[PDB]
């Protein structure tokens, strides 16, 4: 049939659409109770960099 | 569990 | 000139708005429903297998209504999540 | 001496299994033996990554991440299956015990939606930099060091907050 | 803003959600097909 | 920072302060042990280093937040008129603090319609909202009109040292962006400088109904981009 | 001689190292942990209460006994109904039946057998809201 794959893509897409809202709304927990903060000890050094990066160039990175 | 001592 | 701007300032009206912050989350909450709407179906039309110069007409005047809905609740909505524009 | 100090390059418990997948852990093996029975060469690549990750998880809990992809696949090939024999409605008897499995598999689906959203409330939202009860003692004394100190100056301290500092 | 008891209560109905579409799809897909 | 905005009705203020404090140093170093044997003991005496400052807000404010250049800290509270704000380490003599606060007020208590047009607007500002008795060295006063604003007429209740003009783009300006217009102070005391800056200017509801206009084009852009990249074939 | 080529074989060894993984059987080894334990009264423990990183070595053989089970009952709902049908009660002029009866037992066993897992869970960790029991 025809109508059945209509509603299977339509379908598809609400799905895809509650997953990402899913996802987002699981790991927004810690930035909503504290802070939008930086966590354990890696992502600092992974933060420092990226901002070494954002406010020097490419070539000084 | 981080890269951190135990 | 300090003086008479005083005087202007403080023998006006004061700031009415265009439309009360406390209504703008209503309105976002309804023209995403219908900025949704109108582009979901223009993205039918872009499926569908008819000519292609009607094709581009339906296509354009539905982006034409569509863009402006959604303009207009990216503004509310903008203003109702507090980063005011 | 140092990477045996370090707690991300420990052994694994059995809880800590079922803790980070509710009931994905017995549908996995069920869903490699099912994919042994109907061997295609896509499923030999699920069935080494399966045995391997399994390997390699259990010998360092840092791995276990890796091995979160496949299982679900695995996972999702088993549920599969059986939804393809009871939510096929295509007579009493047949209708009622389709419905009793599909209802008891859809149960452990919301069940595992629950277990899923505890878990992360409760033991992965939490940053180390402040400590609820909030304690916040780490971020003053840098905040500190970073105000009444002069700017080119050399702080010893133990490895573990080198980056933070 | 958003409190602790809300965000809890969106992620679990977002959750319950895709769990019941995705089985409606494949009771959908099982079934005529 | 003063942020002015027309579409929400809102006044925002944002201070950064950098404070020091000019009074004796601490032989000996601090000692927590000492100050908190000073705090059991209920010595409420006027001592010389700050432990709490009191931020006089417009009536009126909301929205209120207290955090600095590590984080946002939790020990602040609001009560009528008043901000509370505890740092996050007491700052003896010769200690330094740098943090930021923010608050939010009604725009119709600063801005008012000018009688003979009703896209004449004129602004008055208030120049300090700090703690009592404070003395500033450096101030840099910068209010921020809506886009499509043209500036007309500006004017300081007490001389500055410097004035100037500029633009800035922010969260929605597709187009040139918010109007900044920038006042240098250097010596201010903290209830002696009292005054209003009045700034007059222009905007005509085309500018107003520009914004969503300039979001719209974005999208139909987008648009149109979609359906020609929809309209060809790249078959072999 | 013609049985290192069958799917079976392999499927079961696969299945069985893989169970015996997530059973944790290497944290018995990298740490040399005891058999069992005794407890106050006298019997033996079988389990470590109130510890999550840490357990006996008899731990590991009840969860393969419990995860092979389910795999077993699993196996047997999506490949199994139709040969054990057809080998238990040769009547078959009541075929769907018997398949309804099978699968509703087989569904039934899997419940029970998910219950005693997560018993044998809230066992080592005591604050678990959904014990399923
Ligand atoms: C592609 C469509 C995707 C659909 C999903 C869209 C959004 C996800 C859903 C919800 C997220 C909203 C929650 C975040 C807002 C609060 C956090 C916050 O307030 O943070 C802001 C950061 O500003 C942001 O970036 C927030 C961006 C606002 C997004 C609003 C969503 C509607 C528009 C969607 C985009 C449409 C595309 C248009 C392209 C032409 C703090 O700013 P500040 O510290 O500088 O203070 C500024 C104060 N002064 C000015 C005085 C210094
Ligand atoms: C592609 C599929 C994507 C699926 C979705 C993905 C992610 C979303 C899932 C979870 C995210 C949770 C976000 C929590 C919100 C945190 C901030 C908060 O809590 O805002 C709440 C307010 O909320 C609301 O009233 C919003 C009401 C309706 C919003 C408009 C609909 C949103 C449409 C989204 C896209 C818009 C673009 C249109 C373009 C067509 C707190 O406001 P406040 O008190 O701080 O404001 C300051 C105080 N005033 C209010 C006075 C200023
Ligand atoms: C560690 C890596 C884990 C890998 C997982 C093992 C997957 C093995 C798959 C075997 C499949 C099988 O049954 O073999 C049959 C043929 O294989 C053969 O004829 C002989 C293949 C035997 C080698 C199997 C691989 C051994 C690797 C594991 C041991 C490594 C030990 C290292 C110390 C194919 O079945 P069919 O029915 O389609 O045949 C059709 C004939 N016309
Ligand atoms: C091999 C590929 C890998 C992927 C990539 O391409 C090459 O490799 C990245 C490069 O590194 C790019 C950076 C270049 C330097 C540039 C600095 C600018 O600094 C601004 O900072 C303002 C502060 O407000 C100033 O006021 C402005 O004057 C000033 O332009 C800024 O635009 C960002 C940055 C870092 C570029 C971003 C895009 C990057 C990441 C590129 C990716 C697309
Ligand atoms: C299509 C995509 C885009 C749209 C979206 O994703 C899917 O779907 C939106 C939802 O509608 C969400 C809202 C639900 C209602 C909820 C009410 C709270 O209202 C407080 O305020 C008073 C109100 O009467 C009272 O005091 C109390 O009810 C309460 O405290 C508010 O805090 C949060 C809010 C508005 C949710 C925010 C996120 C939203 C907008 C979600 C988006 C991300
Ligand atoms: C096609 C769609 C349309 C219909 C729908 O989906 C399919 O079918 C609805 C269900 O009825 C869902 C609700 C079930 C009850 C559940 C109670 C929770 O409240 C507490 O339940 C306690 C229990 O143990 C916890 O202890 C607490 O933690 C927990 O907060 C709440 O969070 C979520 C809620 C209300 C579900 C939300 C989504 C609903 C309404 C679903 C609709 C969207
Ligand atoms: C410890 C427990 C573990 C569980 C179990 O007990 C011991 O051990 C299971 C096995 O894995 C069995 C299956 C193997 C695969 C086999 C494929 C056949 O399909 C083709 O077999 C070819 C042969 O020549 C012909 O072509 C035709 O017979 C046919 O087309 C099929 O008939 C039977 C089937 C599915 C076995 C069923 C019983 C199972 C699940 C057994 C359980 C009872
Ligand atoms: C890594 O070594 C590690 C990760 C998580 C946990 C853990 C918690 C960490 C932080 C917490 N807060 C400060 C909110 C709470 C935690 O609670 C836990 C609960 C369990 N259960 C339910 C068995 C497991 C882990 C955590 C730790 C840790 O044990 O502290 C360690
Ligand atoms: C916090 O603010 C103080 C005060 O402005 C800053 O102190 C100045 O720092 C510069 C650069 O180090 C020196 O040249 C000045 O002499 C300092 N002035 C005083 C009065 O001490 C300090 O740098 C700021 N700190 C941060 C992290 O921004
Ligand atoms: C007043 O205006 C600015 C203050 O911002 C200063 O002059 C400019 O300063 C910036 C800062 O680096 C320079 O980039 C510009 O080149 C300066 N000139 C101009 C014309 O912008 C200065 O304090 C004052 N300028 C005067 C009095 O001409």
């Amino acid at each position: 049939s025809c109508v059945l794959s209509v509603f299977q893509t339509i379908l598809k897409l609400v799905i895809f659409v509650a997953i990402f809202g899913a996802a987002i709304s699981s790991r927004l927990f810690a930035v909503i109770k504290f802070e939008s903060i930086i966590h354990e000890f890696d992502p600092w050094f992974n933060y420092r960099a990226t901002k070494y990066l954002v406010n020097n160039s490419f070539y000084k990175f | 569990y981080a890269n951190a001592t135990s | 000139t300090y003086e008479q701007l005083y005087k202007e300032f403080h023998s006006s009206k004061s700031f009415q708005p265009f439309i009360h912050l406390d209504t703008q989350p209503k309105f976002a909450i309804c023209g995403l429903i219908v900025t949704l709407a109108v582009l979901s179906s223009a993205l039918f039309a872009v499926g569908s297998k008819s000519s292609y110069i009607k094709k581009l007409f339906f296509y354009t005047i539905l982006s034409v209504i569509g863009s402006l809905f959604a303009g207009l609740t990216t503004v509310f909505a903008s203003n109702s999540f507090g980063v005011y524009v | 001496p140092i990477i045996a100090s370090v707690s991300e390059h420990q052994p694994v418990s059995w809880p800590a299994f079922f803790f980070d997948t509710h009931f994905l852990i017995w549908l996995f093996p069920a869903g490699v033996f099912l994919l042994f029975l109907d061997l295609k060469d896509e499923h030999v690549f699920v069935i080494a990554y399966s045995v391997l990750c399994s390997y390699f998880a259990g010998v360092m809990v840092r791995l276990m991440l890796t091995l979160t992809p496949v299982i679900c696949v695995s996972a999702a090939v088993a549920l599969s299956k059986i939804f393809d024999i009871y939510l096929d409605f295509k007579k009493p008897a047949a209708l009622l015990a389709k419905l009793i499995v599909s209802g008891s598999f859809i149960f452990y689906l919301y069940l595992f939606v629950f277990h899923s959203t505890w878990v992360t409330r409760t033991a992965y939202s939490s940053p180390s930099v402040v400590l609820p009860s909030l304690i916040d003692d780490f971020r003053e004394a840098y905040y500190w060091l970073r105000m009444n100190s002069d700017e080119d100056s050399k702080v010893a301290a133990w490895w573990d907050y080198g980056y933070q500092i | 803003m958003i409190s602790d008891e809300q965000l809890n209560s969106l992620a679990i109905t977002f959750g319950i959600v895709m769990m019941t579409l995705i089985v409606i799809y494949h009771a959908v897909d099982s079934t005529m097909s | 920072d003063i942020w002015l905005s027309h579409w929400a009705s809102t006044i925002q203020f944002e201070e950064y302060y950098e404070l020091t404090n000019k009074a004796a140093k601490l032989s000996k170093g601090f000692s927590r042990l000492e100050l908190m044997k000073q705090i059991q003991t209920q010595n409420m005496r006027q001592t010389h280093f700050v432990t709490v400052l009191d931020m006089l807000l417009p009536e009126g404010a909301t929205d209120h937040y207290f955090t600095d250049l590590v984080g946002l800290v939790s020990t602040s509270h609001a009560e009528r008129d008043h901000f509370f704000i505890r740092p996050r380490f007491p700052i003896f003599g010769g200690w330094n603090y740098n943090f930021t606060v923010g608050w939010t007020n009604k725009l119709s208590d600063f801005l008012h319609v000018s009688s003979g047009s009703d896209e004449k607007f004129v602004a008055s500002i208030p120049i300090l909202n700090g703690p009592p008795d404070t003395v500033y060295d450096n101030v840099e006063l910068s209010v921020f009109l809506p886009e499509g604003a043209e500036i007309f007429d500006i004017d300081s209740p007490v001389p500055f040292t410097n004035v100037s003009i500029e633009t800035q783009k922010s969260y929605f300006d597709l187009n040139k962006g918010h109007v900044k217009l920038t006042f240098s102070y250097r010596n201010l005391i903290s209830q002696v400088a009292n005054g209003q800056v009045l700034i007059k200017y222009d905007y005509p509801k085309s500018s107003f109904f520009k914004k969503p206009l300039s979001i719209a084009c974005y999208i139909f852009t987008a648009l149109m981009g979609v359906f020609v990249l929809k309209t060809l074939n790249m078959n072999v | 001689f013609s049985i290192i080529s069958s799917r079976i074989i392999w499927a079961t060894l696969s299945t069985f190292f893989i169970i015996c993984m997530i059973s944790a059987y290497m944290f018995n080894q990298i740490r040399n942990t005891q058999l069992a334990g005794v407890g106050p009264k006298g019997e033996v423990m079988y389990f470590l209460p109130n510890e999550f990183q840490h357990q006996f070595a008899i731990e590991t053989q009840v969860m393969v006994l419990i995860y092979g089970t389910l795999a077993a009952l699993v196996v047997v709902l999506v490949k199994g109904i139709q040969f054990l049908r057809s080998h238990l009660y040769p009547e078959t002029k009541k075929a769907y039946f018997i398949d309804a009866i099978l699968a509703s037992f087989c569904a039934l066993f899997i419940y029970v057998f998910f219950a005693a897992l997560t018993t044998v869970f809230t066992i080592k960790s005591p604050a678990y809201p959904f014990p399923l029991l």
